[PDB]
């Protein structure tokens, strides 16, 4: 139960500002015994290093964000911050916080551990949001393939990315394929999530997709029946 | 060349800086950053100014090859240069 958790994502217009928070918890050490990085990963790219801080002094910034991003840290609240100003279309990325024990003051190098956060999405564009419509993909009795049936749900017409899809509140994970999103000719995203199950449990066991789209605040639980479809 | 005006203190740690982005070659007797090709670094491990590498690889301008020069260990760079007073 060591943890780093980002917050502050969103859709921000060009030449505006945004602030990202990374909350630090768990460990065997005092707060302030870590160096902290911000890293960003753009859509379909590698990892870009953004900036660093440790005890509130050792700082530094990539020329991409230099004189535009200010990293700061509060050691009393266990909080790492990135204030970003004058945003551009080329800052659009998943931002990760990550912690280093190489550059900590107490220098306990033998017992080294990294740790990275879960990532927070910053999109720089003209703003908007749209929630998905969620539709069952129904299993057919004629589509019984060797005792296996497939069922799913289609998550359609949303913006921006991402949606998260779970099955039966996380109780069904085996055989689950959640597809990458496709950008439709409408300019909106769509994806399908599917799962393969025993055909014998159709109409006797309940299957529910759980779809979350954070930018619209849409949470949708969808029952999938054994409708041939 | 030495320049211990660089090695200030970061209120508990010994703090190196740089002239203009020049190449400062740095580590201390303790274990910390071992080369030093950087902007202004700090020093996690050591504290004393008197046990650190305040160096200036600032080879934007060559020199005369005085006997009272420390070698630039990397290479025999160019800079063949005349004598006026033949």
């Amino acid at each position: 139960x060591x943890x780093x958790x980002x917050x502050x994502x969103x859709x921000x217009x060009x030449x505006x500002x945004x602030x990202x928070x990374x909350x630090x918890x768990x460990x065997x050490x005092x707060x302030x015994x870590x160096x902290x990085x911000x890293x960003x990963x753009x859509x379909x790219x590698x990892x870009x290093x953004x900036x660093x801080x440790x005890x509130x002094x050792x700082x530094x910034x990539x020329x991409x964000x230099x004189x535009x991003x200010x990293x700061x840290x509060x050691x009393x609240x266990x909080x790492x911050x990135x204030x970003x100003x004058x945003x551009x279309x080329x800052x659009x990325x998943x931002x990760x916080x990550x912690x280093x024990x190489x550059x900590x003051x107490x220098x306990x190098x033998x017992x080294x551990x990294x740790x990275x956060x879960x990532x927070x999405x910053x999109x720089x564009x003209x703003x908007x949001x749209x929630x998905x419509x969620x539709x069952x993909x129904x299993x057919x009795x004629x589509x019984x393939x060797x005792x296996x049936x497939x069922x799913x749900x289609x998550x359609x017409x949303x913006x921006x990315x991402x949606x998260x899809x779970x099955x039966x509140x996380x109780x069904x994970x085996x055989x689950x394929x959640x597809x990458x999103x496709x950008x439709x000719x409408x300019x909106x995203x769509x994806x399908x999530x599917x799962x393969x199950x025993x055909x014998x449990x159709x109409x006797x066991x309940x299957x529910x997709x759980x779809x979350x789209x954070x930018x619209x605040x849409x949470x949708x639980x969808x029952x999938x029946x054994x409708a041939a479809a | 060349v030495a320049d211990h005006s660089l090695l200030s203190i970061h209120s508990a740690k010994v703090k190196i800086t740089v002239p203009s982005g020049a190449q400062v070659k740095y580590y201390c007797k303790c274990p910390d950053v071992r080369e030093g090709i950087t902007s202004s670094d700090h020093t996690t491990t050591c504290t004393d100014v008197k046990q650190c590498r305040a160096y200036l690889i600032d080879n934007k301008k060559w020199v005369y090859n005085s006997g009272r020069l420390p070698r630039g260990e990397g290479d025999t760079f160019k800079g063949k240069l005349h004598v006026p007073f033949v």
